[PDB]
This record gives C-alpha cells, structure tokens and sequence, in this order.
C-alpha cells in the first residue's frame, strides 16, 4: 500500500478552513455555558448560606431548611431529567462517547436545558457531584447545535465538532486545556476504530473556551496548593505502593456503582415519582451534611488544599474516606444530572494524605511531606476507575502546578491503571455504555 | 542506632602516595557521606551517596564500598589533605557519624630547638615563679621532658602542651612549664629540662643558674 | 556566596540556658532543612536535630523532653536552639548545617563556622602576661628564641600575635591548659639574632571575655 500512503502523507493536515471556524464558535459558546453554568452553581450555594443565618438560633429549623433547601433543589433537578430528556442524567460523558460510535443520539433541543438547569439543581443543592459531567455533554450538544444550525456535512465534522465540543467543555470545568485535548485523545474517542476527529480543531475549541473561562474567572484558582517538596529517588518505590493499593480499590469501587444503580434502581422500579421523591432525600441529606459535616459533602474542591496541608487528623482522613464514598455513591448511582469526575479526585487526594501521613512516621530517614503523597493520589481513583492515567496526570498537572512530581505521579497512577486491569476492572465510562447499549437491544 | 567507628584512628603518609582510611557499621547501610575538617574550618562535605565526589574536590579522592564497611582513598596524597575525614550515615534513623581518621603528613625526623626560660621579673614580684621550657620544630611527636631542680628531679608541678602538626614544616612543639611560688624558687638554683627523643640517645639539655 | 554564622556561644552556670542563633546569607532559608550538630571538645560530630521549612516537623535525637528547642524564623533568615538545664556534656562548639540528599539519602550539605559553648561554674578572670626573654647567659644562637606567658585567665580563648601579627613566620601559640578552674598558655617566636634586641618584638595579647587588650614588651635581661 506504498505509494497510496506516499500520497496520503503528503496530504496530512488540511482542516477545511469550514471546520475550523466552526469549531472557534463552538468553544466559544461552551465557554459562555461552563462559565454561566459555574456563576449559578454557586449562586445557589450562597442563598443556602444566607439562609441558614435568618434562622441560625433554631438549630432544628436549621437542620431542616439546610435538608429542605437541598431537596427541593434536587427533586427539580431530576423531575427535568426524567421529564424532558432522559439520557442527561448521571454524568453523560457515556453519552458523547456513544455519540462518537454513532449509537446515540445528540438531542439537542432536549438536553441543553435539561442538563444546565438540572444540574444547577443537584450541583446548587450541594450534592457531591461534578462540574466536569455537566459542562462536557453540554459542550459536545452545543457542538451538534452549531452542527445542525449550519448543516454542515461530513464524519469530519460531525465527529470533529461533537469532539471539540467535549473538550472545551472539560477545560472550562477545570481551567484545564491540555487535560481536555488529552480527555478526547485517550478517552473519548472511538477505542476501536480509526477517526476523522481533526486535532487541530479541537484544539482552536479549547483555546476559545480557556479565554472565555479566564475572562470571568482570573486571579483566583480552582486549587491553590503552593510549590510542595520534590521527591528523591529512593522514595519513588512508595509512589508505586500507593498506585497498587489504589489499583485495587479502583474496581472496587466500580462495582459498588454499578450494583448501587441496580440496588436504587429497585427503590423506584421506573416510576418519575417514587424517583425525584428519592432525589429529594438525597439532596437533603447532602446539603443536611454540608451544614453539618461539610467534608462529606459538597464537590469536593473545597477540602484539597486542606487535606495536601496535612491540616486533618489521621482518623478525620479515614472518616472522610468512608463518608465521601458512601455520599459519592448515593449521588452518581441515583442518576441525578452531574459528574463523577471531582469527587473522584477527593476521594483520591484524601487516601494519598492518609497514606502518605503514615509514609512520613515510618520512614523519617526519607524526610516525606504528606502533601506530596496527596498530590499523587489525586489523579490515582481516575487511573483506576475510568482508566484514561495519562488524562489524570495532566489534569492534576495542571491545577496544582507541581510539576517536579512528574515521576510519582506519572509512577502511582501507571500502578493504580494496572493493578486495576490485572484485577478483573473494566473503564467505568466504558461499562457504563455497555450496560446501556445492552438495554438499547434486551427490551426485543 | 547505627554506630560507626572509623579504623586507622591517627595516620601519617608521604606526600605523593596513597592513603586508606575505613567506616565500619554494626548493622546495614547504603550510601555513606565523608566530611573532611582542617582545624579552625568548618566540615567540609567530601564524598556522598558512597562514591561520589564534589565540586572543587580534586579527583584524587575516591570512595567505595557497601553493606558494612566502606573506605575512602587518595591516588597520591597531597599536603593539603592532612585534616579529619569524618564518615555518617543516614540510610537508617537517626543518622549517625563516625569517630574520626586524623591524616597527618609523614616527613623526616626532626630534633627539637630546645629553649629555656627563667621566671620574670614581673611574674616575680606578684609572687610566682613559672619557669618555662619550649621544644620548637620536631618530628615525630613521643618525646619526653624531665625537670631537675639543683639537678634533682621534680614531676610536680609541671605541665606540658603539644601542638597540632605545623602547616609549614609540618614538625611539632611543645611546652613544659614548672610553676612553683616564689619562696621555693628562691630555695634553689639550677633548674634544668632535659628533652628524651628517637633522634637521639643523649638528651638535650639546656638550664640557666641564677647565681 | 552561601555563608552560614552562628552566634550565642559563651560561658553558662550548670543548670542554666542559652540560646544559639544562625544567621542565613545567600541563598533561599525556606525550601531547606536545618539541623544543628555539636562537637564536644576532642571527640565525633554528634547530631542534635533538624527542623523543616514550615516548622510542622522537627526531629531532636535520643535526648531528654526539654533539653532542645530547635525553631526557625524564615523571615529573618535565622535558625534557632535553646539549650535547657545545661550540663558539663553541653559544653562543646555547635554547629549550624543546611541538609541536602542526592539519591534520597540525605547528608549535611553546607556547615558554618561554630560557636563554642563553655559549662563551667568558674568566673570570668584576665590575663596575666609576662615576657619570655633569654637568660642572661644565653647561648645567643643564630637565631633567638622569644616568648610570653599568658597565666590564670577564664573562659577560652586568647589570641596571641606578635608585632601586631607581622612576624607572622616562625611563631607557635600552645594549647592553654586549664588547672585549677583556671586557663595558661605561652607563645614562642623565633627571630634571627639581628633582629633582637636590635629592633622591638612586642607581644600582643587579647582575652576578649575580659576586655583585655595588652601589648607586653619583650626586652633583654639583666
Ligand atoms: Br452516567
Ligand atoms: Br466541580
């Protein structure tokens, strides 16, 4: 196949300048979505605050608007999923993927709305759910929008403009080019087939959307954690302890999610009502705990750089970790509209102080600070849980700028990745479509 | 912990050859650090990590060795390199160092300029009388001092104070001063300080009278 | 350059305190770890412990509850131990080190010059200081040999020059030797025979503990 290869080569990035425009709106609006979506979230999260003060004496009426505050939110948030468009709840990044294998469809009209104010519902209500899941189907619709809007024709664009999409979408909910460009690079693409997906593209999608981001966004960062210690050599070997031992936990803790769908599942057989009544004492509980207990609620950005200080005790890390998974659960499980992707760093930066806490007294003669044992552990559930490490990796790069880590992290999370493969774990995305394009065909 | 006990404690060796010293652990260890101090300096970092030199440490030094027991070495020896070669460890905690190697250079033998002193006048008159004896530029550095007083001996009283080896000729002194009151000063009149070498079988001796 | 100075040192009652500071100049005091490492007078460096940047770890060696207080000032780029119910084992010259590694096994990377801490009841006391000319019946040799006598003074130490330190050649100052709670020494210099009594050999001796500068005059006999 030599000399049509000799002219393929020579005909190697062309982006038909048609695409490449397209895709500089498209990042451009997925910016303006990620950065409203983010100033509502918030808004919301601040009226509870200023609520809990008018009625800050009466510490039961105080326990009760904090749940009823989060309920009500919440129940809204499903209702408008199950109502309007019912492959927007959970995380959606599922549905992008099947988009990209042409086994799902990109409702537009339907899940832009559902999905933005359905997540401000579930996210203002304090559950412990992401931005990422949120703004990355929102993005990769918004793309199909533009798509149809200018019909334009193609794999090239479809597939393209559905990419560009999700990326940008994942960079505005991090401030995060690279690790976007790098989510559709090693996770959402085709895993089976060759692709048109123009990089080039995708990549004029992320820098719109970063500008947008950083225009309403600047001077304070996401994760602000200060330049750490650096490693010596002879330490990386406990790096690679703590990828196994994530490695392990990684699949684990798939199945729980799997089987808690199943097991919540059963609780509403279907049914919209018995459904967005559950979400509302889910909601409750979130926004009950995050008045009083608010480590085991919330995102989970929040307590990042308290953990990496080493500011928790040893038991309030393991009292943490059980809650923020039993709490991580309750939310992603229930299919309420929002990511995995945040809380799943918590979980991880909160096991890697834990570890590295007890890294530090056995080892003095290795002079560890905790800090740099979280920082690896951060990108570690995301290695083993969803599988993409190198996305991980350059996520956590770029959030907390650590970057003499480079080899501990690089090292925990090759060692969570195959640990969890060697272990019998499957790509938690990737189950997720399965389980899903097999109803799409058990109901015949 | 770990305690390390470094071999050839004190050593000579010629200019231009080579030297040897050795730590030595009572349990394991990786990687072990030499320091190097010349009297009135601060330690000098020398070798870390078992081998591995320094910058502006010349490339005649070398270390090596594993387990329980390393050594540091010189393919020729300069002068410059006479001082305290301190190995530590920090493999296990809490680190450690070792004893010491004091590395003196070797030279030829040397007698002593032996020169002695009477008490004076304003010693005297505040009531002392310390009559002091210095043996100046020897090599090497067992010697042995005796005080006679009208030519009978005397070890009261007397007290003696080597150098550290000299930078230049790199010989020794030494100082033996007999202190006694005035009143018993007086009692006697020759005072004599007779130096016992290797150079020689025949002490020098050197004395004053006072008439 | 990267210096390293150290000061606090001096005399202390048993049972008393003092507090050695070091002074950083050179390089960036926060990112390193100190440590102080005290050598007792003819014997091994002896590690008393290390502090981290963010002053959230600081390890001491196998020594008593309160004996040492090592602590960190980063914004004035100094370093900090308190010595507590100081005994005679306390006295010796304390070191102030910047510790690094290499392949992670960690070493003391930059020391300072020292300060000496003395622990000794015994009080403050000068210098006497008394000429070493030649008996009167000398055997006036090719060259002279000249000296003072620096006898009962406490604590260490003086500094002995000869010719405001000019005759810098052919010069030995002896260890002091400490009797009766009380330090002595002598220097020897050697001149040829032109030089004395043709010109003037001073002795300048200075015991700063006491504030005693004195030049004696080495001046022939009889
Ligand atoms: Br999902
Ligand atoms: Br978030």
């Amino acid at each position: 196949r030599r000399r049509q290869l000799i002219r393929q080569l020579l005909e190697r990035d062309k982006t038909p300048l048609a695409i490449l425009f397209m895709a500089a709106v498209v990042g451009t609006l997925v910016g303006l979505a990620a950065v409203a979506f983010d100033k509502g979230v918030a808004w919301l999260q601040n009226q509870r605050m200023g609520a809990l003060v008018h009625t800050a004496d009466n510490y039961p009426l105080l326990l009760t608007v904090a749940f009823l505050c989060s309920a009500v939110l919440a129940m809204f948030g499903y209702f408008l999923v199950r109502k309007y468009a019912p492959e927007a709840g959970g995380s959606g990044i599922p549905e992008i993927e099947g988009a990209l294998e042409d086994q799902r469809p990109v409702r537009w009209w339907r899940v832009l709305p559902v999905k933005f104010f359905g997540g401000l519902g579930t996210l203002g209500g304090g559950m412990v759910l992401g931005r990422d899941g949120p703004t990355v189907q929102i993005g990769g619709n918004i793309g199909r929008m533009v798509l149809d809007i200018f019909r334009l024709k193609g794999d090239e664009a479809r597939h393209t403009l559905l990419a560009t999409g999700a990326a940008a979408g994942l960079a505005a909910a991090f401030n995060a080019p690279l690790a976007g460009i790098l989510f559709i690079i090693e996770e959402m693409r085709p895993q089976f087939r060759y692709t048109l997906i123009s990089i080039k593209a995708v990549f004029i999608g992320v820098i719109m959307s970063t500008i947008m981001y950083r225009i309403f966004n600047h001077e304070v960062a996401l994760i602000d954690v200060g330049k750490l210690s650096d490693a010596p050599l002879n330490t990386l070997w406990l790096y690679l302890i703590l990828g196994i031992i994530f490695g392990i936990f990684g699949p684990i803790f798939n199945k729980w999610v799997l089987g808690m769908q199943d097991l919540l599942h059963r609780v509403h057989g279907g049914n919209i009502t018995k459904w967005v009544l559950m979400g509302g004492a889910i909601g409750g509980l979130c926004g009950l705990l995050g008045f009083v207990a608010p480590a085991t609620s919330g995102g989970g950005f929040n307590l990042i750089p308290i953990a990496t200080a080493g500011n928790f005790s040893m038991g309030m890390l393991v009292f943490i970790f059980v809650a923020r998974v039993i709490t991580t659960l309750l939310c992603f499980s229930s299919g309420a509209p929002g990511g995995i992707f945040a809380p799943m760093l918590a979980l991880g930066t909160v096991l890697g102080t834990a570890f590295g806490m007890v890294a530090v007294e056995l080892f003095p003669q290795y002079h560890l600070e905790a800090g740099t044992f979280a920082i690896a552990g951060m990108g570690a559930l995301l290695a083993a849980s969803i599988r993409a490490p190198l996305t991980g990796i350059i996520l956590v790069l770029e959030m907390t700028d650590n970057y003499q880590l480079i080899l501990p992290m690089i090292i925990t999370g090759l060692g969570a990745t195959l640990l969890a493969q060697f272990t019998g774990g499957k790509p938690l995305y990737s189950a997720i479509l399965a389980r899903t394009l097999a109803k799409q065909e058990a109901e015949q | 912990d770990i305690v390390l006990t470094q071999s050839p404690a004190i050593m000579s060796a010629a200019p231009g050859d080579k030297v040897t010293m050795t730590c030595s652990a009572s349990s394991s260890v990786s990687y072990i650090h030499w320091y190097q101090q010349k009297s009135g300096t601060s330690p000098k970092r020398w070798i870390y990590d078992t081998s591995k030199l320094t910058s502006g440490v010349p490339v005649r030094f070398s270390g090596s060795g594993s387990g329980t027991s390393y050594s540091l070495t010189i393919n020729t020896m300069e002068a410059e390199d006479a001082a305290t070669y301190y190995c530590q460890q920090w493999s296990s905690h809490p680190q450690t160092f070792g004893g010491g190697t004091k590395l003196e250079i070797l030279r030829a033998d040397a007698a002593p300029t032996v020169s002695i002193f009477p008490p004076s006048s304003e010693q005297l008159t505040s009531g002392g009388a310390s009559v002091v004896c210095f043996l100046n530029n020897f090599y090497p550095k067992d010697i042995n001092v005796k005080w006679k007083i009208d030519g009978s001996e005397r070890q009261n009283g007397v007290l003696n104070s080597w150098t550290d080896q000299d930078s230049k000729d790199s010989t020794y002194s030494m100082s033996s001063t007999l202190t006694l009151t005035k009143d018993e000063y007086e009692r006697h009149n020759s005072y004599t300080c007779e130096a016992t070498h290797k150079t020689s079988t025949s002490p020098i001796v050197k004395s004053f009278n006072r008439a | 350059e990267v210096r390293l100075l150290e000061s606090g040192g001096g005399l202390v009652q048993p049972g008393g305190s003092l507090k050695l500071s070091c002074a950083a100049s050179g390089f960036d005091y926060s990112r390193y770890w100190m440590s102080w490492v005290r050598q007792a007078p003819g014997k091994g460096l002896k590690w008393i412990g290390e502090i981290n940047p963010v002053s959230s770890t600081i390890n001491y060696t196998p020594s008593l509850k309160d004996k040492f207080i090592i602590s960190r000032d980063n914004a004035k780029d100094t370093l900090y131990l308190q010595i507590s119910k100081v005994r005679s084992e306390d006295t010796a010259l304390y070191y102030c080190a910047r510790l690094y590694y290499g392949y992670g096994y960690w070493y003391f990377d930059v020391w300072g010059a020292g300060t000496t801490v003395t622990v000794s009841s015994a009080k403050t006391t000068p210098p006497s200081v008394y000429p070493l000319a030649p008996g009167s019946a000398a055997a006036a040799a090719s060259m002279v040999t000249l000296g003072c006598l620096v006898k009962g003074y406490f604590p260490e130490p003086v500094t002995v020059t000869w010719n405001s330190g000019s005759l810098a050649a052919g010069v030995h100052t002896f260890p002091a030797v400490l009797q009766a709670a009380l330090y002595t020494l002598s220097s020897s210099v050697t001149v040829p025979s032109s030089s004395w009594p043709s010109e003037t050999v001073t002795c300048n001796v200075a015991h700063p503990a006491s504030s005693t500068k004195v030049d004696k005059k080495i001046v022939p006999r009889a």
